[PDB]
């Protein structure tokens, strides 16, 4: 009786390089999962055929699937190629609260596990499992070993637990096709995503945060910003920041509206009014955000991992060169900034996906994990996330 | 405020 919701939702997907069974091992997730507790199986053709998705102005092929366990229910992602995983992790298209790297027994870690790792340290996928996959094909139980030694070495080569991190040794496709041996690894893997990933942390209990979009005043009652509550929950009496751009001002919320009707508090998600006591609408802006005290500060420069939209993405037709002072969207509001490529490297072409150090003109309350878009003259151009902010 | 159904808006 699920069709409440009821159950912790957690969203996974898998990763790892090309042709090491990613598609192959979620149909066999939702197969097993379907056989032992009841559900909708996926075959490998609908999965593998991943429809276009937009996630900012970006055009990715993902496929979703959902699966339960007796305890939990999973949406699940999968991606045809690379430039998917890496548009997808950037943008943050695709909610990751665990991935499930997948690497073929056969090949060991290749030139996308370490990418796909890499960006998932970058972008906060905070656990990952792995599926040492097509075992079927190595019976060599000492070549696993090796196998499972360079994964976990690769794992805290990027500060992933590697030490701790759940190995199941299986066989997607042998599952898929029915093998009862196999099918017992698919629920090994499923145990894991169990018991290894905790439940979510939901928008709706992290810090209160909504970015400040119109500001108007209300003759006597005070000054009101809008916006969509971006996560957590503002009660009315409680107190706010108001940070980025200018210095950081306190505050208080003395009401909120949603629909004209007032409430006692404005949640995730909702696109409410804010009343603040003694603030004036010249000292409030768009662009700067409302915060709880204490969990957000103003930083002008950051590092980052971006992704350049290709021409057809409707990004650029020429590469761009350090010197490049573009737009960065974050939230609300554009901020132009400074840019240094990594040592060595002069362009980014269209397409390309590369770290980049971001010194922005006037300061954006921000933390790690903060998207953003770069645009030129409002044409969107590139989608980035902040990986680490420097100051 | 000033939205109805989903728009930005409000009130205080
Ligand atoms: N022998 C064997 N083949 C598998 C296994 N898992 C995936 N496949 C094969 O390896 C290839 C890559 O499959 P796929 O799931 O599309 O790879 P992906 O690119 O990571 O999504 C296909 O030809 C599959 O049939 C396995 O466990 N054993
Ligand atoms: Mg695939
Ligand atoms: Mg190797």
């Amino acid at each position: 009786e699920k069709f409440e919701r009821t159950k912790p939702h957690v969203n996974v997907g898998t990763i790892g390089h090309v042709d090491h069974g990613k598609t192959t091992l979620t149909a066999a997730i939702t197969t097993v999962l379907a056989k032992t507790y009841g559900g909708a199986a996926r075959a490998f053709d609908q999965i593998d055929n991943a429809p276009e998705e937009k996630a900012r102005g970006i055009t990715i092929n993902t496929s979703h699937v959902e699966y339960d366990t007796p305890t939990r229910h999973y949406a699940h992602v999968d991606c045809p190629g690379h430039a998917d995983y890496v548009k997808n992790m950037i943008t943050g298209a695709a909610q990751m609260d665990g991935a499930i790297l997948v690497v073929a027994a056969t090949d060991g870690p290749m030139p996308q596990t370490r990418e796909h790792i890499l960006l998932g340290r970058q972008v906060g996928v905070p656990y990952i499992i792995v599926f040492l996959n097509k075992c079927d094909m190595v019976d060599d139980e000492e070549l696993l070993e090796l196998v499972e030694m360079e994964v976990r070495e690769l794992l805290s080569q990027y500060d992933f637990p590697g030490d701790d991190t759940p190995i199941v040794r299986g066989s997607a496709l042998k599952a898929l096709e029915g093998d009862a041996e196999w099918e017992a690894k698919i629920l090994e893997l499923a145990g894991f995503l169990d018991s290894y990933i905790p439940e979510p942390e939901r928008a709706i209990d992290k810090p209160f945060l909504l970015p400040i979009e119109d500001v108007f005043s209300i003759s006597g009652r005070g000054t009101v910003v809008t916006g969509r509550v971006e996560r957590g929950i503002i009660k009315v009496g409680e107190e706010v920041e108001i940070v980025g751009i200018k210095e950081t001002q306190k505050s208080t919320c003395t009401g909120v509206e949603m629909f004209r009707k007032l409430l006692d508090e404005g949640r995730a998600g909702e696109n409410v009014g804010v009343l603040l006591r003694g603030i004036k609408r010249e000292e409030i802006e768009r662009g700067q955000v409302l915060a709880k005290p204490g969990t957000i500060k103003p930083h002008t420069k950051f590092e980052s991992e971006v992704y350049i939209l290709s021409k057809d993405e409707g990004g650029r037709h020429t590469p761009f060169f350090k010197g490049y002072r573009p737009q960065f969207y974050f939230r609300t509001t554009d901020v132009t900034g400074t840019i240094e490529l990594p040592e060595g490297v002069e362009m980014v072409m269209p397409g390309d996906n590369i770290k980049m150090v971001v010194t922005l003109i006037h300061p954006i309350a921000m933390d790690d994990g903060l998207r953003f878009a770069i645009r030129e003259g409002g044409r969107t151009v590139g989608a980035g996330v902040v990986a680490k902010v420097l100051g | 405020s000033c939205n109805c159904f989903c728009y930005p808006c409000c009130s205080c």
